[PDB]
C-alpha cells in the first residue's frame, strides 16, 4: 500500500515507467531510500539509459547508513557492489544473507560470481546447496569445465527436457559425449530430435572447436608407469617387438651368410620354407635390409616381386619390410599371399594373423585353415608357430609347455619366452630371458633398453632418471646411421629420453650433427621430427615432416599421420585433413586417423563430412593422440 | 581524469583482504611478469595528459608510477599472493558469463589474500556457463522499514 510498495506492486507486473514514477515520488517522500534506490536503478536499467542506471546507484550509497538496523542489511550490501563492478565484496558480503525467500537468490548470485572467476568448484557447492532454482544447465556446463563427465552427462539430460533449454544442453551434450568417446550414443541422440537435415548440423554450429593433441603424451608419470611395468604387455607392443626380431627368409643360408656382414646371420636368416639369382637378389636386399636400410630394401623388394610373382619367400619378406614400417595392411596383403602360395610356411600365416588382427579384420578362417593343416602333417618340427598362433586371441595359458622344451637359441625364442613368461606374472625369469637376449645381441639399440628397464625396473622416477642419465651419458652411438631400421627402435628410444628428460640435449646433438654437412640420410631426420613432436616444437616438426614428403619418399602411413600430428600441433587444420586422408588412404580402418578427421571437419565447419567419419566408429573408443577445446573468441 | 583506482580492504577470517579495482573509458593493458618469485603487476594506459602523480605505498602492496611522453605505465608489487581478473563483462545484465583471463579491457580487479589457492589443471571443456533465472535481482515487498514482511 505504500508508496515503495505500490511500486514495487506494478513492477512485477511488467510495467516499468509507472514503476520508476512510484519510486521517485517515494524517494521523494523519504520512505526506505536505499532499497528504493536500488530498486529505481534497477527499473531504470530495464529501459535503456545507462546514465540514470548510474546516478541512481551511486545515489544509493548515500542514505545506506540511515538504514544500519535491518536484517537485509547484507543483501542490500551486496546489491549494491553488485552493480557498480564491485564483485569479490559482493560475493563475500554475499553469505552473511540468512533471510528466507532472499538465501536462494543470493546463493545464485554467488555461484555466478564464482563462475566468472574460474572456481568451479564453489560455484557447484553453491548451486547445489539451492533448491529454488533449477539449475541443470548451469550444473551440467559446470561439471564439463571440471572434468566430471558422468555427472555432466546425467545434468544435462535432465536439462533436454525443458523447452527453453534444448539446442545448447544438446549442443553440450554432444560435444562432451564426443570428449568422452561414445559416438554411436551421440549420433542416435541426433538422430531422435529434429527429422530435418539442416537442423541437425546446426546443433554442432552451436560451439566452436579446436583441435589439439592430448597432454597425456608429454607426461612423464604415465610413460614411466607403462614403460617399466607394463613393456611387454600390449599387443601393438608385443607384435611390434616380435616383427623385429623376426627372421628373413632365404633359399640357402650357406649361399647368403657369404653376402650379409651382420656377426649374426645364422640367427636372422632362415631356410625352413622346404635359382641362383634368386638366391644372391635375396642376399643383396637382405644385407640392404639389415644394415639399417629400410625403405631402399623395401622399394628394391617391391621392384624385384613385378618380375617373379611366385615366390613364397619373396612375398614373406617385402611383408616384413612393411610391418617392421608400420604399414600393416600390405603386410597382410603379402603375408596372405605367402601362405596361399606355400602352405607349409607357418611362420607367414601366424605373422598375417597377427597383422590382421592389428588392423580391424576377421581371420578365423586363416586360423581354422592354420589349425588343420597343423593336424595333417608329417612332421611338425616347428612347434613356436604353433604356440604363437594362440597370441591372437587373449589367452595365455596355452604356450606354458614351450617354456619347457629342448631348444635353439634365437633371438625370437628369447623374445616369446619372454613374452610368454610376462603375461603369467612370471616377472623373475623375464629378467634372465631379457639378460640372455642382450648377450646374444650386444650392439643393439632395443636390447640395451630392454635390459636396461629391466635390470632397474624397481624404482622411483627420480632413480631411474637419474640411472638413465649415467648409463647413457657413457653410451655412444652413431646418430647418423643406427636409427635407419624398423620404426620401434626410434620410438622407444624417444620415449626412454623423454623419461629422462634428456631429449633436449641429444636434439642439440643432433642439429648440430645436421648443421656439420648437407645431404643426408631419412633416419636421423625422422628421429628430430619426432623428438620435436615430443619436446613441443610443432613449427620444426611440421617443416621436417614435409622436407621428407616433398624431398625423400615418406609416403607411408605412419610418416603422414605423424605429419598430421604437428601440423595440428602447428595450428594448421587445412593441412592435417589432406595428410590424414593420404594416410587413411592405405590403412583404411584406422581408427585414430577417423576421430581426427572428424574433429578437423567440425573445426573447418564442414558437417556434411563430420558425421561421416563419426558414423563409421565404436560406442567405445579414447583416442591417445587427439582431443578438441572449445574457442571462445 | 579519466582513469580511476579505488581500494577496498577487510577482514575474513583472520587474515587480510584487499581489493584494487581500476577503470578507465578506453582499453588498456595489465600483465603479470614474474621475473623470479617476485610477481610485478605491470599495467600500460594511455593516460592522455596527467600531472606528478604521487606514488603511497600500502599494506598488501606497493604503487609506482612511470610517466612518459603521453604514456602511463603502473607497477604494482605485492607483499601476499596476488591475482589478477578482468570484470568488464556485466554480469547483472547477461546470461553467459565469458571468461576473466583477459589482457585488455576497460575494467580490471586485482585480488590479494593471503590464504589463497594455486590454479589448478582440470581436463574439460571451457563451456560459458548459462544462467537463464536471475537476471536482474531487485529486492521484494519491505515495510516502512527495510525487513520483509
Amino acid at each position: 500500500l505504500s508508496n515503495y510498495n505500490l511500486g514495487v506492486s506494478q513492477m512485477n507486473e511488467n510495467k516499468f515507467q509507472e514503476a520508476f514514477e512510484s519510486f521517485k515520488k517515494a524517494i521523494a517522500n523519504g520512505e526506505n531510500q536505499s532499497v528504493a534506490a536500488i530498486n529505481a536503478a534497477v527499473c531504470a536499467l530495464k529501459l535503456n539509459d545507462k546514465e540514470k542506471f548510474r546516478y541512481y546507484i551511486d545515489l544509493a550509497q548515500v542514505y545506506l547508513p540511515k538504514e544500519g538496523k535491518s536484517k537485509l542489511y547484507d543483501y542490500y550490501l551486496s546489491l549494491i557492489n553488485y552493480y557498480k563492478g564491485y564483485y569479490p565484496e559482493a560475493l563475500q558480503m554475499l553469505q552473511r544473507t540468512d533471510m528466507e525467500p532472499y538465501s536462494d537468490v543470493a546463493k545464485y548470485l554467488s555461484a555466478k560470481i564464482y563462475a566468472k572467476m574460474d572456481f568451479d568448484s564453489k560455484a557447484i557447492q553453491q548451486l547445489n546447496s539451492q533448491g529454488n532454482f533449477e539449475s541443470s544447465l548451469s550444473l551440467g556446463l559446470l561439471y564439463a569445465r571440471i572434468g566430471e563427465y558422468a555427472k555432466a552427462k546425467v545434468a544435462l539430460s535432465t536439462a533436454m527436457k525443458i523447452e527453453r533449454d534444448f539446442n545448447q544442453s544438446l549442443a553440450a551434450l554432444t560435444l562432451v559425449d564426443i570428449k568422452t568417446g561414445n559416438y554411436q550414443d551421440m549420433l542416435a541422440r541426433l538422430q531422435n530430435s529434429y527429422d530435418n537435415d539442416k537442423d541437425r548440423y546446426k546443433i554442432l554450429d552451436a560451439y566452436k572447436i579446436q583441435v589439439r593433441l592430448n597432454k597425456d603424451l608429454f607426461n612423464i608419470a604415465v610413460a614411466q608407469n607403462s614403460f617399466s611395468k607394463d613393456l611387454l604387455k600390449k599387443q601393438k607392443d608385443q607384435f611390434d617387438l616380435l616383427f623385429y626380431f623376426a627372421p628373413y627368409q632365404v633359399f640357402d643360408s650357406k649361399q647368403a651368410a657369404l653376402y650379409i656382414k651382420k656377426a649374426n646371420v645364422t640367427d636372422f636368416v632362415d631356410d625352413s620354407a622346404d635359382l641362383s639369382s634368386t638366391n644372391v637378389k635375396i642376399a643383396n636386399i637382405i644385407n640392404y635390409a639389415l644394415n639399417q636400410k629400410l625403405r631402399l630394401a623395401n622399394q628394391e623388394f617391391q621392384k624385384l616381386i613385378k618380375d617373379y610373382p611366385e615366390h613364397s619367400i619373396l612375398h614373406y619378406n617385402l611383408a616384413l619390410t612393411y610391418a617392421q614400417m608400420q604399414n600393416y595392411e600390405l603386410a597382410y596383403k603379402h603375408f596372405s599371399s605367402s601362405y596361399h602360395l606355400n602352405p607349409k610356411n607357418y611362420l607367414a600365416g601366424a605373422f598375417a594373423m597377427f597383422c590382421a588382427k592389428l588392423i580391424d579384420i576377421d581371420t578365423t578362417k586363416l586360423y581354422n585353415e592354420i589349425l588343420d593343416n597343423i593336424a595333417a602333417d608329417s612332421n611338425f618340427k616347428a612347434n613356436m608357430q604353433k604356440s604363437m598362433l594362440f597370441l591372437v586371441n587373449n589367452n595365455y595359458i596355452s604356450m606354458l609347455p614351450y617354456l619347457d622344451e629342448t631348444k635353439k637359441d634365437t633371438p625370437l625364442s628369447l623374445i616369446f619366452e619372454a613374452i610368454v613368461a610376462k603375461n603369467n606374472n612370471l616377472n623373475n625369469q623375464v629378467d634372465v630371458k631379457i639378460a640372455k637376449l642382450r648377450s646374444e645381441l650386444p650392439e643393439d639399440i632395443l636390447a640395451n633398453i630392454l635390459y636396461f628397464n629391466s635390470l632397474n625396473s624397481n624404482l622411483n622416477i627420480k632413480e631411474y632418471a637419474q640411472n638413465a642419465q649415467i648409463h647413457f651419458k657413457n653410451l655412444k652411438l652413431d646418430y647418423r646411421s643406427v636409427f635407419g631400421g624398423p620404426n620401434i627402435a626410434r620410438e622407444f628410444y624417444v620415449n626412454l629420453m623423454h623419461i629422462a628428460g634428456l631429449l633436449n640435449l641429444e636434439r642439440q646433438k643432433i642439429k648440430e650433427l645436421i648443421n656439420v654437412s648437407g645431404a643426408k640420410d631419412e633416419g636421423i631426420l625422422q628421429t628430430l621430427a619426432y623428438l620435436d613432436i615430443f619436446a613441443q616444437q610443432y613449427e620444426e616438426a611440421y617443416a621436417l615432416y614435409n622436407s621428407l614428403i616433398d624431398d625423400y619418399g615418406a609416403k607411408d602411413t605412419k610418416t603422414l599421420f605423424l605429419a598430421a600430428v604437428a601440423a595440428i600441433g602447428a595450428n594448421n587444420p587445412n593441412s592435417a585433413i589432406a595428410l590424414l586422408q593420404l594416410s587413411k588412404l592405405t590403412d583404411k580402418n584406422n581408427k585414430e586417423s577417423k576421430a581426427a578427421l572428424g574433429m578437423l571437419y567440425q573445426e573447418v565447419k564442414n558437417y556434411e563430412a563430420a558425421i561421416s567419419q563419426y558414423k563409421t566408429l565404436p560406442n567405445n573408443f579414447k583416442s591417445e593422440f587427439f582431443t578438441f577445446d572449445i574457442n571462445n573468441n | 581524469m579519466a582513469f580511476e583506482l579505488v581500494l577496498n580492504t577487510g577482514r575474513e577470517n583472520n587474515q587480510a583482504f584487499a581489493v584494487l579495482h581500476a577503470s578507465n573509458d578506453l582499453e588498456f593493458t595489465c600483465q603479470k611478469f614474474i621475473t623470479e618469485a617476485k610477481v610485478h603487476f605491470e599495467c600500460d594506459i594511455v593516460g592522455m595528459v596527467d600531472n606528478k602523480l604521487k606514488d603511497q605505498s600500502f599494506s598488501a602492496f606497493d604503487l609506482k608510477f612511470i610517466q612518459e611522453a603521453q604514456k602511463i605505465k603502473m607497477i604494482i608489487l605485492p607483499k601476499i599472493q596476488a591475482r589478477m581478473f578482468d570484470t568488464s563483462q556485466n554480469i547483472y545484465i547477461d546470461k553467459e558469463l565469458s571468461s576473466s583471463s583477459s589482457h585488455k579491457s576497460k575494467a580490471f580487479t586485482f585480488i590479494f589474500t593471503p590464504e589463497l589457492a594455486p590454479i589448478k589443471d582440470y581436463d574439460g571443456l571451457d563451456f560459458n556457463i548459462n544462467f537463464p533465472h536471475e537476471s536482474l535481482p531487485y529486492v521484494g515487498a519491505l515495510d516502512l522499514n527495510s525487513d520483509p514482511v
